[PDB]
Order: structure tokens, then sequence, then C-alpha cells
């Protein structure tokens, strides 16, 4: 499932911003 | 039927003339920004509530009253550095000089030798991030209330010229009356027309600010789409390991909607996600009132969002004044402070 695919990926922790 | 059309066109002059006064008291705070409103001493550092790739916000006591506040602290020679002397510029000017029901109140500034303070209203509730991954998604009616009060956040921001630039559950707070409080205006802008800088955060930015073309406020109205689609999905309308796979990904023009999604919702999103911004919601002829009489929309009484009347979906649990359990817990620092001062010139404005 998607929500499995973003659980197991490197970005579901908080995200800061970029410059 | 023309009840509906009465309300809805009486509704509208009404917000003009609020905007109307709004700008002015903005102008003037704008125009004459406060300065060096309280001093480090005066305060008790008690706990880090979250940090950026800028500063540390701490929660804090005020000494001489007990109130509890959120301080951020900015290292000028970092600022230095990342260059953001401008955006830090731009953040405490405009943040000083605005005023919404869903804005953080800024209640001091100051500087020292080495850092850049700004106090803040505390917002105990947490950030949205934080409750939206620990129950997963929130049901449409949820995801509905926050946005609401983004749109209508927007719509008073972009009236005074402002570009937000950087939506996210992140930079999203819920008070305790379970409504929102937006913080972080480091990529706040004054500005009329287009603008170029590249900033804000990888799961939200339009396609134009990717392909470092200019862009205007219509990329605020964009985020709502990815913010919208995150909260009512759980996870983001483009994700991927690393931020230039994700970039691929929004400027392609594809995006897959969760089965549990409306119709209505889909329709909205469609408008949001639009690449062509010539063609994106809040940024046609009748700019913020095509999203506001959306379909998706249709139970949301916008005055009464405005006014904090409508019962908020969730309550954060608040054990009293100094409870930062809705918070998590990052590595403390001590705030160092040089004997010799540090950039001088360049946050003399500050
Ligand atoms: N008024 C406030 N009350 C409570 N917590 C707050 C408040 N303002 C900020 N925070 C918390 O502190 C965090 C850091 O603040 P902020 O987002 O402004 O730092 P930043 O460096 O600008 O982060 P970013 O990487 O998004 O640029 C926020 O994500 C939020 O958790
Ligand atoms: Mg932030
Ligand atoms: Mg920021």
């Amino acid at each position: 499932t998607t929500y499995a695919d973003f659980i197991a990926s490197g970005r579901t922790g908080r995200r800061n911003a970029i410059h | 039927g023309n009840a509906a059309a009465a309300k809805k066109g009486s509704e509208q002059e009404s917000v003009k003339e609020f905007l109307a006064k709004a700008k002015e008291d903005f102008l003037k705070k704008w125009e004459t920004p406060s300065q060096n409103t309280a001093q480090l001493d005066q305060f008790d550092r008690i706990k880090t509530l979250g940090t950026g790739s800028f500063g540390r916000v701490m929660l804090v006591k005020h000494k001489e009253s007990g109130n509890h506040y959120a301080m951020k602290i900015l290292d000028k020679q970092k600022v230095v550095k990342l260059k953001q002397i401008e955006h830090t510029l731009n953040e405490k000017r405009i943040l000083q000089a605005v005023n919404f029901p869903f804005l953080v109140k800024l209640e001091f500034s100051f500087k020292d030798n080495s850092n850049l303070y700004m106090v803040m209203e505390y917002v105990a509730g947490g950030e949205m991030f934080s409750h939206l991954r620990r129950i997963g998604r929130f049901s449409e009616p949820h995801a509905r209330f926050y946005a609401a009060q983004i749109v209508l956040t927007f719509e008073y921001l972009h009236s005074l010229d402002l570009i937000y630039r950087d939506l996210k559950p992140e930079n999203l707070l819920i008070d305790q009356q379970g409504y929102i409080q937006v913080t972080d205006f480091g990529f706040a802008k004054r500005v009329k027309g287009r603008t170029w800088t590249l900033c804000g955060t990888p799961e939200y930015l339009a396609p134009a600010i990717i392909l470092s073309k200019g862009y205007n406020k219509a990329v605020d109205w964009w985020a709502l789409g990815v913010l919208i689609y995150e909260m009512a999905a759980g996870y983001p309308p483009f994700f991927a390991d690393q931020p230039i796979q994700i970039y691929e990904k929004i400027v392609s023009g594809k995006v897959r909607f969760p089965s549990h999604f409306s119709s209505d919702l889909k329709d909205l999103l469609r408008n949001l996600l639009q690449v062509d911004l010539t063609k994106r919601f809040g940024n046609l002829k009748n700019g913020v009132n095509d999203i506001k009489n959306h379909k998706w929309f249709a139970t949301t009484d916008w005055i009464a969002i405005y006014q904090r009347k409508v019962e908020a979906p969730f309550i954060p649990k608040f054990k009293g004044p100094g409870d930062t359990s809705n918070f998590d817990d990052y590595e403390e620092e001590e705030i160092r402070v040089s004997i010799n001062e540090k950039c001088g010139k360049e946050f003399t404005e500050f």
C-alpha cells in the first residue's frame, strides 16, 4: 500500500526547510 | 437559493472592509517596527520545544509575571552563513506587524552579542505534525476544519502583499481550543509581483519554485493543496527518499488519490495541485472565493470559523501551564553569548 511505502521511507519524520 | 446568494454577497462586502482596516493597522507597524522590547535575563529557559534548520525554540517563563512563552533563538553568525539575513529581517518585521486569530503572536523581540530572539505566545497543543503522524490521518471534516483556517489566514496575509512560503504540519500548532496557530515566518516576504528565492520545504514546493522560475502568492495555494492532501491521506501527494526525487514528481503533473477521498476533495485538490498557475484555484479572477465557494467547503461557515465559534474536532490534553507533553523531546544546549558583538551591522534594524 502507498501508506506502507511512505511509512517505510526516509522522510516520515519532522521536515526542515531548505534554502 | 436566493438566500445564500444574499448571504455570500453581503459577507464579501464585510470581509472587504475588514481587510481594509487590517491593512491600515499592519502598515502602521510595518513602517515603524517595535524593537528591543525585552531582554534574556527577564526569562528562565525551561526546555526546547523544537528546532529547525535555522533556530531553536524553547519554552520559557517570564520571571516578573510567571507567564510562559515560546522563544525562538537564532545564531546571528549561522544566519549569515546560511544566507538568511534578509529573510530573518523579513521574519521579525512581518511577524511583529501582523494580527490574525490563527497567526502566532510575537510578544517581544531583542538581540545580544550572539543571538536574535523572538518571544512568542506559547502554543501548548503541539505541532499538527505529531498528532497527524500519531493518528495516521484526519477525517475530511477534521482536515477541513484546519484547512478553512489556513484559507482565511492566506486571504489575510495575501491582502497585505505578504507571501508565506512554508506551509507544513510542522509549522502549524494547535492551541487549547483545538484551533490552529501558524508559526515560522522565516520565508514570509512583503512583495507585490514575482520573487525568485529557492525556499520552502521539499514536499510542499510548487513547480515554479523547483524550476527556478519567478513565482507569486499562488505557491501558498499550491502548498495548501499539499497540506490538505497530507492531512486527509496521512502521507504527502509527492514523497520519496531524496528531495530531487520528490521534485521530479511535483513537476510531472501527476497525482494519485486514495480510494477513500471524496469526489469533492479530489476536485478541489486537482484545482490546487494545478501545475499551470494560471488555472490554479486562489489565483483566478475570483481569487480566494473560488476556494471558499468550492463544494468541499459547502458545510463551512467561514465567518463562524473566523470567530472561533466552531467546535474543534480535537482538543489536546493540557495538564496546566508549562506542560510540554505535546512536544517531542530534544537534546539541550547551553545558550552561548559571546563577549564580542557579532554581525552588528547586518542586524541593526532587528
Ligand atoms: N509559539 C510557539 N509555541 C510552541 N511551539 C512553537 C512555537 N513556535 C514554534 N514552535 C515550535 O518550534 C519549532 C521550531 O520553530 P520554527 O519552525 O520557527 O524553526 P525553523 O528553524 O524556522 O524551522 P524550519 O526548518 O521549518 O525553517 C516549530 O516547528 C514548533 O514545533
Ligand atoms: Mg519551521
Ligand atoms: Mg523556518
